[PDB]
């Protein structure tokens, strides 16, 4: 019989979870670049 | 460079039309210049791609 | 087997208050809505060009409602009346009686296509494939009475479809 | 014949607040008239309330005329609270609807109704 | 799929992902039109023999429902059921 | 089948529009997974009952 | 939303309002390479539901 | 009976009986029947004088829990002079189990509002009215919910046709929508499907 | 071990659950003193009342005492003692353990008709 | 096979007509009647008959499960053709 089947290893993992890929700088560094921005503005 | 392949891909897709003329034909009837292979005519002038 | 959405206790070090208060003041997270909303900018969108470019369909689909004839000019509607008992909105309108040569044949067959629920029962009903529901789904009227169909419009239909709609049910006909 | 009563033990009561939506009636239809800006008179309306309760009058059981109470509450606050369009107020006037053949006569001209 | 790879690292950059490995718009990748036909099997009941109809008969053994108490010791309190078990928190991701 | 598919359940902590809508994305997820489940485990066979 | 009204119609006809799940089981098998399709859909919805 | 018959749950079937036994003796003084379906499901047939002390028990009860309305229906059954049948549905979500507690009335007897025992009442019962008919003393806000507001009749009765006796229409004369008995330009097919041959032997009714 | 959540909503931890199902129970029992000992719900309620009783004062740990309570969180477990307690003094003023108030008619659970 | 009215319109394969008082022509002025015109009874009669030598044949109408169910037509009478009850085709034993 023909039939609409799954293959013969079955299918590949899927994802399925949250990937929030955690990106940027820390809070630190950002506060240090837009004060350096600053001083280099005010100089 | 590979924008430069991208306008080469625009100049022949003007020359694939056959010219100005016919793109802008398709431009302004299709409102769509991209080039295909053409699969068929029917009986009423239809043409498929 | 269950799992706690929104129960996460936040970090009150120096380090992550900091970061909490860069991200109020600085905005971080204001700025990743609108780098996703930029990289959709930059995608090819998902726009077809209608009417020159048509959306994908199969050939169970049911549109333009049909009937049918043998492969020798006989209409297959015999007069059964099945398609008309299983109609959930009871669109169709049959009459029968025989005709000149004593055959069981219709001449009442309409479908009112504004009662029609387009569920493709009678032609599930049909005992020999003479109404089907066809492929066409681009016929809008002007007029509420245009889309009620008679015997000789639905006949007109299969005469005009039935190169599209033979070949769908040589598709399909051996999951029926 | 020992039923559970709505409101009223008897017609007494049943009366007393049929009375009490007559005049929660005849005070509301100035009301109606101007918020949705109808194009009858208070006296039109007035006499259309005192048709609607006159067509009940022959009711005799306390749990009957219970429910037309409870009924005519729920019309009177469906009016009160703009709840009702124009249409919904109108529809007590038959305008649109022509006059049906009263007499054997007519009605054997028209068709085959009694 | 024909975007170029400056436009595709801005793209993939500004998304914080990889789009090209999980496009939404689709290609060759999916299913053909014009499939084999089909061979579909047959049920449990297609059977020449010991396929009697009565021996699988659905319908006609419900039967109306066993009236329980009609109005014409120490026995133990019950409930609908068992009390239900407590859930228990997932191994998979229990955000915790 | 649902007995037979493995699929975590989203549980809310606060009662408001934003765990309902935590909810959903995560019922989106578990869907998702009961969808890979239902794909790779379909077995063969009839599809109406056999009862004519 | 739109691939998986495909999905429907490829499994009974219609995109939205299906008859296809019926008192007996379903109307119809499932047609060949659905299930494929299904699979390249499941495949990319979670990056769907991140961006979400 | 492998494949296509629905298999039989005797454990919930035992255990729905056990308990309609225990709601039966709990409360002699309004249960008057108690019966348990092939498919596992537990009805209480009460007197409608105790909507409130059944309903309330069931939802405080510790054997019972019976937490949650999932639905509130009438079934209008004309041959029964008390013609409306009134079905709560409850859910117990501690105890994983249905409960249905049915009750009658008709056109003139109230029934009291359960809204004191479960809030999701307020609208159903309300539905009830607006659908059979069927007055709910006590009720916080009665009126109609789902017909147009100046709808006559109930239509889930089955002495109501299926089309109304009136329909809208714009006329452009009053420039209003207005309501006129209704004609329709094709009646509805009344088809008689029901076989002379009996289906069911189970259920066959004694003669006269 | 104070427990910080219930992960009820609008259902607040309880700091001396023992105490409080005591007190519960107890004065349940005494509400449910009131009744007659024919009725079959004092006598049901007086039984699963003992067996609650018996096993809040058998047991020290919050957590096994949810756990062979078997009722969920212990908040939730008060609740249903507060629930009952409440149904009781109900139950007094209804007196449901009296015979039928009224016969159904005579065909009004026939199914079908 | 159509044919025509003396008002000018076509007569169906039914046999439809309207009458000349009748007024309900006036949904076809400006417009068209719409009649098939491939009629049924017209190219029925086209098909040949079929000689077979067998006394009973089966017919479904040709293609398997996309005609109609198979019936068994009797050709014991030799004054009359056996014709499908569904599709129409008819038969004729050849002896
Ligand atoms: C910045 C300013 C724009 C510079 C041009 C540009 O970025 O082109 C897009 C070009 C291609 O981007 P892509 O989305 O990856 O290409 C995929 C195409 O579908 C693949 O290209 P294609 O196969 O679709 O090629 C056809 C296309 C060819 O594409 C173009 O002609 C590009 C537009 C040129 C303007 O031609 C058309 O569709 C006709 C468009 C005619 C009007 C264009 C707009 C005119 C604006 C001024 C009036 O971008 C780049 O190559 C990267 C940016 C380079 C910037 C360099 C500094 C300037
Ligand atoms: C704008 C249009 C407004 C439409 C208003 C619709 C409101 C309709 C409310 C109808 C409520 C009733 O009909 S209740 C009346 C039923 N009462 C009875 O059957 C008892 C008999 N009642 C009567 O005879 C009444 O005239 C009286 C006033 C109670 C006593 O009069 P008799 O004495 O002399
Ligand atoms: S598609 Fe359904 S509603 Fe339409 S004519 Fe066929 S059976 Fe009737
Ligand atoms: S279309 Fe088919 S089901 Fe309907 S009357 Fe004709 S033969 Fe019968
Ligand atoms: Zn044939």
């Amino acid at each position: 019989v023909k039939q609409d089947m799954p293959p013969v290893g079955g299918y590949g993992p899927i994802d399925y979870k949250r990937n929030l890929p955690r990106r940027g700088l820390s809070g630190y560094s950002m506060f240090a670049v837009g004060i350096g921005a600053l001083l280099f503005g005010y100089w | 460079m590979e924008l430069l392949q991208v306008l080469k891909r625009g100049l022949q897709q003007v020359s694939g039309h056959g010219g100005l003329r016919g793109y802008l034909r398709v431009l302004f009837r299709a409102n769509d210049v991209r080039v295909g292979t053409l699969v068929g005519e029917d009986k009423y002038g239809n043409k498929y791609y | 087997t269950y799992k706690y959405v929104n129960l996460r206790e936040p970090s009150m070090d120096m380090k992550s208050v900091t970061d909490r208060a860069a991200q109020t003041l600085l905005w971080t997270e204001l700025i990743r809505g609108l780098g996703m909303t930029l990289s959709y900018l930059f995608r090819e969108p998902a726009t077809i060009n209608y009417p020159f470019e048509k959306g994908p369909l199969s050939p169970r689909f049911r549109g333009e409602h049909a009937l049918r004839r043998y492969p020798s000019g006989e209409e297959r509607c015999i007069a059964c009346k099945l398609c008309e008992a299983v109609c959930p909105a009871q669109a169709i309108t049959i009459e029968a009686e025989p005709r000149a040569d004593g055959s069981r044949r219709t001449t009442r067959y309409d479908i009112d296509m504004t009662k029609c629920i387009y569920c493709g029962f009678c032609q599930e009903a049909c005992p020999v494939d003479a109404i089907v529901e066809g492929p066409n789904f681009e016929f809008s009227t002007e007029t509420h009475e245009e889309l009620l169909y008679n015997k000789e419009k639905l006949l007109n239909n299969g005469d005009k479809w039935e190169a599209e709609i033979a070949a769908n049910i040589q598709a399909d006909y051996l999951y029926r | 014949t020992s039923v559970k009563p709505i409101f009223s033990r008897d017609m007494n009561e049943a009366k007393r607040r049929v009375r009490e939506l007559y005049r929660a009636w005849y005070r509301e239809v100035p009301n109606t008239v101007h918020l949705f800006q109808l194009d009858i008179s208070v006296k039109q309306g007035r006499d259309k309330v005192r048709e609607m309760f006159k067509k009940n009058a022959h009711v005799t059981d306390p749990r009957v005329v219970d429910l037309l109470v409870i009924k005519g509450k729920m019309e009177l606050e469906e009016t009160i609270n703009v709840w009702k369009q124009r249409t919904h107020v109108m529809r007590f006037f038959h305008e649109t609807e022509a006059p049906r053949p009263k007499d054997f006569l007519s009605k054997f001209y028209v068709g085959h109704d009694p | 799929a024909s975007a170029t790879r400056l436009i595709q690292g801005l793209r993939n950059w500004a998304s914080g992902r990889d789009l090209q490995a999980k496009l939404q718009l689709r290609y060759q990748e999916i299913s053909k039109r014009t499939q084999p036909p089909p061979k579909l099997p047959v049920g449990p009941s297609h059977r020449l023999s010991n396929n009697y109809y009565c021996a699988r008969d659905g319908r006609r053994e419900a039967m109306p429902p066993s009236i329980v108490m009609s109005s014409q010791s120490e026995k133990k309190a019950v409930s609908p059921a068992p009390p239900i078990k407590r859930w228990e928190l997932s191994q998979d991701e229990p955000y915790l | 089948v649902y007995d037979q598919v493995e699929f975590d359940v989203p549980i809310g902590s606060r009662g408001d529009c934003y765990d309902r809508y935590l909810c959903r994305v995560e019922e989106m997820r578990q869907s998702i997974r009961i969808i890979s489940q239902c794909l790779n485990k379909m077995p063969p066979g009839e599809i109406k009952v056999d009862d004519a | 939303r739109e691939k998986m009204f495909e999905f429907y119609e490829r499994v009974s006809g219609a995109r939205m309002h299906a008859a296809y799940v019926r008192p007996g089981g379903v109307h119809q098998d499932l047609p060949l390479g659905l299930m494929d399709d299904i699979y390249e859909f499941s495949k990319n919805f979670s990056l769907r539901i991140d961006e979400l | 009976t492998r494949p296509t018959v629905r298999p039989r749950n005797d454990v919930a079937h035992k255990q729905l009986s056990a308990f309609g036994e225990y709601v039966a003796e709990i409360l002699p003084k309004y249960v008057q029947q108690v019966q348990v379906s092939c498919f596992s499901e537990l009805e209480i047939c009460i007197h409608p004088d105790g909507v409130i002390p059944v309903l309330t028990f069931l939802r405080d009860h510790s054997n019972a829990q019976f937490k949650s309305l999932a639905d509130l229906t009438a079934v209008d059954i004309p041959t029964r002079q008390n013609r409306f049948e009134i079905v709560y549905n409850l859910l117990s979500l501690r105890f994983n189990s249905r409960i249905r507690v049915k009750t009658y009335t008709d056109e003139l007897t109230p029934v009291e509002s359960s809204v004191s025992v479960y809030k999701a009442a307020n609208w159903y019962e309300r539905e009830i009215w607006d659908m059979f008919g069927v007055f709910f003393a006590n009720h916080p806000d009665l009126r109609r919910i789902l017909t147009d507001y100046g709808f006559e009749g109930h239509p889930f009765r089955k002495d109501f046709p299926l089309s109304g006796y009136v329909e809208l229409r714009y006329d452009d004369e009053v420039k209003r929508v207005v309501a006129e008995p209704v004609e329709l330009a094709q009646e509805f097919r009344k088809f008689d499907l029901n076989s002379p041959w009996e289906a069911f032997p189970a259920y066959r009714q004694p003669p006269e | 071990l104070l427990k910080k959540t219930t992960g009820l909503v609008g259902l607040a931890v309880c700091e001396t659950p023992h105490e409080r199902l005591k007190i519960l129970y107890t004065k349940i029992l005494d509400v449910l003193g009131h009744i007659p000992k024919n009725a079959a719900y004092r006598k049901y309620t007086e039984q699963i009342t003992n067996e609650k009783l018996s096993i809040v004062k058998a047991e020290p740990d919050v957590k096994k005492l949810e756990e062979q309570l078997q009722g969920g969180q212990i908040e939730e477990v008060i609740l249903q003692a507060e629930n009952e307690l409440s149904l009781a003094r109900k139950m007094i003023q209804w007196k449901p353990w009296e015979p039928l108030v009224e016969e159904p008619p005579a065909s009004q659970w026939k199914w079908p008709i | 096979g159509v044919r025509t009215s003396p008002t000018g319109e076509k007569v169906t394969h039914t046999g439809q007509v309207y009458d000349d008082e009748d007024y309900r022509r006036v949904r076809f002025v400006g417009r068209q009647k719409e009649v098939n015109e491939n009629f049924a009874i017209d190219l029925i009669a086209e098909q040949p008959v079929s000689q077979v030598g067998s006394r009973v044949i089966s017919c479904d109408g040709g293609g398997g499960a996309l005609g109609h169910p198979r019936v068994y037509i009797n050709l014991d009478k030799e004054t009359k053709t056996g014709t499908c009850g569904y599709c129409g085709l008819q038969f004729r034993q050849q002896h």
